[PDB]
C-alpha cells in the first residue's frame, strides 16, 4: 500500500455504506436417517479367490507286469590259453 | 482402467452373437495389452 499526501486514501470505507440484507442465517439442518434394506449373505461371481495354473507340470500314473521269461544261444567252448 | 487379465478371475471371451452370418463371415480381433516378460 502506498498512501499519498495531500491525497490522501480514506481513512476507512465509512459509515455511508449500504446495508443491503438480513439474508445472513444458515438455518441448521435437522434429519434422521435410516439406510435398512433386508442384507443377504452371498454375492455371486465368475472367480473369487482362485491362483489360475499358468502351466501345469506333466502328470503320470505306472504300471508293470510280467514274468521272467527267456530264449538263449550260447558260445562254444574254446581251448584254455594258459594257467 | 481394468485391463482383462485371466488368473485375476477364470478365462475371459469377447462374444458376438451374429443375427446374419454370410459365406466366409469373420471377425477380425485387434488388441491392446501390456505383457510380461518372464
Amino acid at each position: 500500500a502506498l498512501i499519498n499526501p495531500q491525497f490522501p486514501y480514506a481513512g476507512p470505507v465509512p459509515i455511508p455504506g449500504p446495508a443491503p440484507t438480513e439474508t445472513m442465517p444458515l438455518l441448521n439442518y435437522r434429519v434422521e436417517g435410516r439406510i435398512a434394506g433386508i442384507q443377504q449373505a452371498r454375492q455371486f461371481m465368475p472367480f473369487l479367490q482362485g491362483p489360475h495354473r499358468a502351466v501345469a507340470e506333466q502328470t503320470y500314473h505306472a504300471i508293470g507286469t510280467g514274468i521272467q521269461m527267456g530264449q538263449t544261444f550260447n558260445q562254444p567252448l574254446i581251448n584254455t590259453q594258459e594257467g | 482402467d481394468k485391463p482383462i487379465y485371466t488368473l485375476q478371475y477364470g478365462n475371459v471371451g469377447f462374444v458376438v452373437n451374429p443375427k446374419t452370418v454370410n459365406q466366409n463371415a469373420r471377425l477380425l480381433m485387434g488388441y491392446e495389452y501390456f505383457t510380461s516378460r518372464t
